[PDB]
RNA sequence: AAAUUGAAGAGUUUGAUCAUGGCUCAGAUUGAACGCUGGCGGCAGGCCUAACACAUGCAAGUCGAACGGUAACAGGAAGAAGCUUGCUUCUUUGCUGACGAGUGGCGGACGGGUGAGUAAUGUCUGGGAAACUGCCUGAUGGAGGGGGAUAACUACUGGAAACGGUAGCUAAUACCGCAUAACGUCGCAAGACCAAAGAGGGGGACCUUCGGGCCUCUUGCCAUCGGAUGUGCCCAGAUGGGAUUAGCUAGUAGGUGGGGUAACGGCUCACCUAGGCGACGAUCCCUAGCUGGUCUGAGAGGAUGACCAGCCACACUGGAACUGAGACACGGUCCAGACUCCUACGGGAGGCAGCAGUGGGGAAUAUUGCACAAUGGGCGCAAGCCUGAUGCAGCCAUGCCGCGUGUAUGAAGAAGGCCUUCGGGUUGUAAAGUACUUUCAGCGGGGAGGAAGGGAGUAAAGUUAAUACCUUUGCUCAUUGACGUUACCCGCAGAAGAAGCACCGGCUAACUCCGUGCCAGCAGCCGCGGUAAUACGGAGGGUGCAAGCGUUAAUCGGAAUUACUGGGCGUAAAGCGCACGCAGGCGGUUUGUUAAGUCAGAUGUGAAAUCCCCGGGCUCAACCUGGGAACUGCAUCUGAUACUGG
């Protein structure tokens, strides 16, 4: 980068990348656990995982790491699949 | 940011400004939304050098537009001198 | 291409770097361009003081 | 932008008076009107259909002291203007300032009229102009700066003014040397010896 | 109120979809002769209530597929 | 604007001699002695002569 | 010498460790100009008011002549 | 009133004619080049080639009124007072006027450049639904309580540089929980969950821990629902050439589910069906940014897409994402490829299709200028700072416009030149001389306007506890101009310094003499030159334009010479050797219906500029500009039903 501004933006974007990727990685795991419970056929634990994951996506939506409509899609289709199964 | 701005047309050394509503992210003589009025700082002093439709200006400022410093000087001057 | 050299006499030879212009010569078949006298290597016609601009002749002082 | 050559060769070319001299002496005394310039001017050739139209245009250009660029602009303006282009062009050439300066009596020649207008010697409605192409509108007044009011040349032109015919569309006052442009003259004001449709025939080629 | 186009169905083989041909007369830009121009559209058709040559009423809608943006409103004549 | 150095101070000289009499060596040494003289005054680089140069 | 009109600018001085841009050149000094359209050795560039020619120039006549063809 | 009301031909085939038919010219126009020549000013334009490579300098910063701080210069108190005349004021501390680097916020996705790619993830016109949207707005409400890190810094230390590496320390409007939770999200409902940040100014009673408490003003923060603006998506029509390109497609075409996008969608995946496009030109190949518009044309058309404005696409090339409201980002990151540069050889750096400029290519296209004075943009409470956007300046007759290079008089009419029937005319008022003038250019002086604002205050009103702080409006004061020695005006003297280019056989305005002798040469066409050349070369004379004049290049017109307007096919070019026949084109006549074509009205749109009309300002004009007209093109509603269609 040939400008102080661009240089500073490089390091800031690097920190933002790592920090945001940490939230994304930790977030996807809960959806993956719920999805695994789906063919695991559990009844209490499926809702347990859903109740544990529905708040974590909300912080992400609030800070904008994801979009609120994306979080709505996740929780809506997940609860649809759980209501279908249980 | 919708803003009230002046587009400088006319031959060089004799400006002539078009008072128009536009977007802040556009050039001075670039894409605008709709014309409001004009201004001539080289007016003959015997013919009017500032025409400016206050109706659309009021509509836009109530809509959420921003009036530039030169435009504000014009509103003040027209509302006092007439 | 082949180009025609107008005017009375010329000082042109092998490896001469000229500037040709358009214009077809009817009598010579195959010739469709003229040589601009007074530009680059081509010299002005000598003793031609009518229509000098046609042949790149500076105004003679008189 | 101006002809600096002889002023009687032009008149000899058309075999008619051009009013290019003040008129102190007779034109036929001062030169040979009926003989064209040059050693062949004794012989009268045949003027073609293009010849007569060119001849008339080139004549009018010498009467009114204009060049071809401006004269074509005048033709285009007259053609654009509603009415009859033939007279409209003459109306514009009348509206030429130095022309009305000549007409109202401040110059025995349009050449001297241009000389005077060039040196801020003429003002219109008080405002001084030095452009000879200045278009004069009806109800406008012209005069002289007090510096050039002392000039004897304008005084001498004053006596020739009433010697020649007074234009209708001009009202003058030699007392304080000021004139007024009533309205653009129509066709009949100017001499019928100048044909107008030849011009439009030429420029509608 | 809603817009209205009417055409003739030409292909019904696709499941829950149809192909509608729209014919209109336009004056030729250069010569002036009136020629018929044809546009074919893929129209959503649930329950497969269309055949071949049946005149069809269609309406513009959401993009329901890669090449389907129109839906059946009514069919006016059947079994030609 | 104003002449920083008086015209009388200026010295326009040329080093001339036979081949290998040491003309380049002398010009390089002169440039070095001037550079060191005006660098020591503050403190207690690639150099090429080519055409005419200036020094104090 | 060539009776022609040119303009200066981009004057440069040599300092034995760098070459430095200079805005003006005073009498009794040596300077180099860049972008001169038509100028040769022995040419007097002087103030437009006074066209002066100073001692012209002297060039040694050639002593060795060969013929060069490009190949 | 006014706003498209406008249309020329000529030369050339033949012994001669008519026709057909091609070629050429007379007209406008240019981002022009070159030849000759060249005074001034205004406005505009200025690499059409190599999207060739780039040296050098600038083109994107700001905010201490966010936070830890003080590196550097100016102070404040002290101080051995450094000091002796307290003359000099020689230490100390962010202590602050201010502020480097640092964290953080916002901007860097705007502004600017180019047209390579793209015949369509493009543009123009008209429609839509399934979306998002920083800053600027409007309303409803919250803004409580903590925690863990880390930069800078310290210590050590690697490095030539670029830049670092380990161990501690330090905050925040950085980060993260917790509290709260609705007109928000999910869920048929019950129910579950989601955020925040403070910072500056002043202060009456009280006030200690002198830091505070509290109160007031301004501003910022959080959630929602809006508006505006901007953007994404979809559909229809239109938007080059080629059949010596006829078949093309396999996520292909549709469907069911699952995933994914801000949003709908083979976006994507797994199955299932067997599609889909194409002669109304698919596929393939070549070319190409598109539009408003520009040139031309009577129009219909033709050519075109510089400048100005809208949109698109690109940023050494090929990819890829990250951050971010917004990018797959000209001056940001990673990888690969080609190229170049520095080096201590240990390793590093870069991308002018930004402003200038360089080389190279070319017939050809300019200065490494100034100012942020004005408009505008970014940041900031403001002042301010940045802005190669912009304003201006320089070069270029590159175009348009204007104006000058003198005015009047001046005769056997000088000299000389030219021809001459030796009579003369001729250049020619032309010159010389005589009176007048100074436009412009020079000199010296004066002299607007582009300048609004913003500061020091001064008064008045709101706000509260406040005659504080702040907000709003008048008055005083100093002022703010790069251009710039501005436009413009004034006095000097002198005509003083300012004309050239092309042509003269016909087309086509302009004619003789002398040289040569089918040579030399001219020529757009027809054609001139073989001893008288109005056509070659020179002179004289004349003609046409003019600070320009010619040639060349290119487009249209003339060309009704691709004929839609508006052509032909017996012999001039042109009826397939003939027939059947699909597609297509067209189709007797009446009754009813529909309203597809057609027509009427309305409405919305057809960006602005440009064009055209009437007016205004630059002394006029070019130029700038107010209003109109036009943009007849598209959509949608309502009708009309004679004709064509169903
Ligand atoms: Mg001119
Ligand atoms: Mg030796
Ligand atoms: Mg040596
Ligand atoms: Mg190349
Ligand atoms: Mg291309
Ligand atoms: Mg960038
Ligand atoms: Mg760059
Ligand atoms: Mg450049
Ligand atoms: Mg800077
Ligand atoms: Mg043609
Ligand atoms: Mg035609
Ligand atoms: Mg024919
Ligand atoms: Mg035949
Ligand atoms: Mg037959
Ligand atoms: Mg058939
Ligand atoms: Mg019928
Ligand atoms: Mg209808
Ligand atoms: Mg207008
Ligand atoms: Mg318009």
């Amino acid at each position: 980068a040939n400008i102080k501004s661009a240089k500073k933006r490089a390091i800031q974007s690097e920190k933002a990348r790592k920090h945001n990727a940490s939230r994304r990685s930790m977030m996807r795991t809960f959806i993956k656990k719920v999805y695994a419970a789906i063919e695991a056929g559990d009844k209490a634990a499926a809702q347990k995982a859903f109740n544990e994951m529905q708040p974590i996506v909300d912080r992400q939506a609030a800070k904008g790491l994801i979009h609120k409509n994306k979080a709505a899609r996740h929780k809506a289709n997940l609860t649809a699949q759980i209501n279908k199964l249980a | 940011m919708v803003t009230i701005r002046l587009a400088r047309h006319g031959a060089k050394k004799r400006p002539f400004y078009q008072v128009v509503v536009a977007d802040s992210r556009n050039a001075r003589n670039g894409r605008f939304i709709e014309r409001v009025g004009f201004f001539n700082p080289i007016a003959s002093e015997k013919e009017e050098g500032t025409r400016l439709d206050l109706d659309r200006i009021a509509h836009w400022v109530g809509q959420g537009a921003t009036i530039s410093d030169r435009v504000a000087a014009l509103i003040k001057e027209v509302n006092k001198a007439a | 291409v082949t180009s025609y050299i107008g005017g009375e006499g010329h000082n042109l030879q092998e490896h001469s770097v000229i500037l040709i212009r358009g214009g077809r010569v009817k009598d010579l078949p195959g010739v469709r361009y003229h040589t601009v006298r007074g530009a680059l290597d081509c010299s002005g016609v000598k003793d031609r003081k009518q229509a000098r601009s046609k042949y790149g002749v500076k105004r003679p002082k008189a | 932008a101006r002809y600096l050559g002889p002023k009687l060769k032009l008149s000899r070319r058309e075999g008619t008076d051009l009013f290019l001299k003040s008129g102190v002496r007779a034109i036929d005394t001062k030169c040979k009107i009926e003989q064209a310039p040059g050693q062949h001017g004794a012989r009268k050739p045949r003027l073609s259909d293009y010849g007569v139209q060119l001849r008339e245009k080139q004549k009018v250009r010498r009467i009114y002291g204009v060049l071809e660029r401006q004269f074509r602009n005048y033709y285009k303006e007259a053609a654009r203007l509603k009415g009859n282009t033939g007279e409209n062009l003459l109306a514009l050439l009348e509206g030429r300032l130095d022309n009305v300066v000549y007409r109202m009596g401040f110059g025995a020649t349009r050449a001297e009229a241009r000389q005077l207008v060039s040196h801020k010697a003429i003002m219109v409605n008080g405002r001084v102009v030095n452009i000879a192409s200045y278009q004069v509108s009806p109800n406008d007044v012209v005069s002289i700066r007090e510096k050039a009011k002392k000039q004897s040349r304008v005084k001498a032109a004053l006596e020739l003014a009433e010697q020649r015919e007074k234009p209708t569309w001009l009202e003058v006052d030699a007392g304080k040397m000021e004139g007024t442009f009533k309205r653009k003259p129509e066709r009949s004001d100017l001499s019928a010896d100048i044909n107008e449709h030849l011009i439009v025939e030429l420029y509608s080629k | 109120k809603i817009r209205t186009l009417q055409g003739r169905v030409v292909s019904d083989k696709m499941e829950k979809s149809i192909v509608v041909a729209i014919e209109r007369f336009v004056k030729h830009p250069i010569y002036g002769k009136f020629i018929k121009r044809t546009t074919k559209l893929h129209v959503h058709d649930e329950n497969n209530e269309c055949g071949i040559g049946d005149v069809v009423e269609i309406r513009e809608c959401r993009p329901l597929s890669k090449t389907k943006s129109w839906t059946l409103v009514r069919v006016v004549e059947k079994a030609v | 604007s104003a002449r920083t150095t008086p015209i009388a101070r200026y010295r326009n000289i040329g080093i001339s001699a036979h081949i290998d009499a040491g003309k380049t060596t002398t010009t390089e040494r002169i440039l070095f002695y001037t550079g060191v003289n005006h660098k020591i005054g503050e403190v207690h680089g690639i150099t090429i002569t080519s055409a005419a140069t200036t020094a104090f | 010498v060539k009776a022609a009109r040119e303009r200066f600018g981009r004057i440069v001085q040599m300092h034995a460790n760098k070459r430095e841009e200079i805005k003006e050149v005073r009498a009794g000094d040596i300077a180099a100009a860049i972008g001169l359209k038509d100028v040769t050795t022995g040419d007097t560039l002087c103030d437009p008011d006074a066209p002066i020619i100073l001692e012209r120039m002297e060039f040694p006549e050639p002593v060795i002549s060969i013929a060069v063809e490009p190949k």
